[PDB]
């Protein structure tokens, strides 16, 4: 499971 | 630049998304060796959120030392705080060493325990006061001893005790019921009526160890609380508050743990804090009474 937003 | 007159630029142009992305790309990056290693799997909420080697919090402890935690030292603001994750149904245990450890007396909490129908936090802390929590791996032992429940917020008073040492110490713990996962709060009044609650409680003073400030990473939501915070800190012991660079603040920040503000509404939602925060800081003491009632704590 992930979380951080890399855009 | 100063930041009123950078804020309205900054809205006029639209180009709050440019600004934040420049902000990622000039960022930090340490190794997190420890937290890599396979024996520390279980440890770790997220796989994509890991704290660097050079500033991890480490357990007095021969068998593994490790936590999912970071120690944030601005030297300038003289404002130390610990920011990590929502802990696991086996790491509850290695929070309250740690708290212990390092002589904290405060716990800011900005999440919940469910949180879009799923799980984003153990429940660390008793509900009821004649069911006390008893942590087996490290001798350690939590009461509630009472709450003060408002519309948006909570404030807990606990006692947490060693019962290998057998002393006992009050830990206060805060609360924000009503700041979603990526999101913002309610309104810059409601978010300053909590920040100096925590202030005023004797928390955040150099006589105690490091606050601990978390959420379900302990990344996004924490560093805007604590942003914030030292912008305001930083204007109070310069006489000249122009010169604080909030921009340049946030940089100096994540080189003690990975991408602090997850978005770049988050981004601005600090910068309206600090501006609204800064008429107290200018000698106007009414309006510290104006946001409690704009925030509506009834």
């Amino acid at each position: 499971t992930d979380y951080y937003r890399k855009g | 630049m100063e930041m009123e007159k950078e804020f309205e630029q900054i809205d006029k142009s639209g180009s709050w998304a440019a600004i934040y992305q420049d902000i990622r790309h000039e960022a930090s990056d340490f190794p997190c060796r420890v937290a890599k290693l396979p024996k520390n799997k279980n440890r770790n909420r997220y796989r994509d959120v890991s704290p660097f080697d050079h500033s991890r919090i480490k357990l007095h402890q021969e068998d593994n030392d490790y936590i999912n935690a970071s120690l944030i030292k601005m030297e300038e603001a003289q404002r130390s705080y610990i920011l990590t994750q929502g802990p696991l149904p086996n790491t509850c245990g290695h929070f309250w060493e740690m708290v212990w450890e390092q002589k904290s007396r405060g716990v800011v909490m900005l999440n919940r325990v469910m949180e879009k129908g799923s799980l984003k936090c153990a429940q660390y802390w008793p509900q009821k006061e004649e069911k006390e929590m008893i942590f087996e791996d490290t001798n350690l032992k939590l009461t509630l001893i009472s709450e003060d429940i408002k519309s948006y917020y909570t404030v807990r008073q606990l006692e947490l005790e060693n019962l290998t040492t057998q002393e006992t110490r009050e830990i206060l713990h805060f609360h924000y019921t009503t700041w979603p996962d990526f999101g913002v709060p309610e309104s810059p009044a409601s978010f300053l009526n909590f920040l100096f609650k925590v202030r005023e409680s004797g928390s955040l003073s150099p006589e105690h160890g490091p606050v601990v400030v978390h959420a379900s990473a302990g990344i996004g939501r924490s560093g805007t609380f604590c942003l914030a915070d030292t912008c305001l800190l930083l204007m109070d012991k310069r006489k000249d508050p122009s010169s604080v660079d909030i921009k340049k603040v946030l940089l100096e920040m994540r080189k003690f743990r990975m991408g602090l503000i997850q978005t770049a509404d988050q981004l601005r939602f600090s910068y309206l804090a600090v501006i609204e925060g800064a008429k107290f800081i200018m000698g106007d003491s009414s309006v510290q009474d104006q946001w409690k009632e704009l925030s509506h704590e009834d």
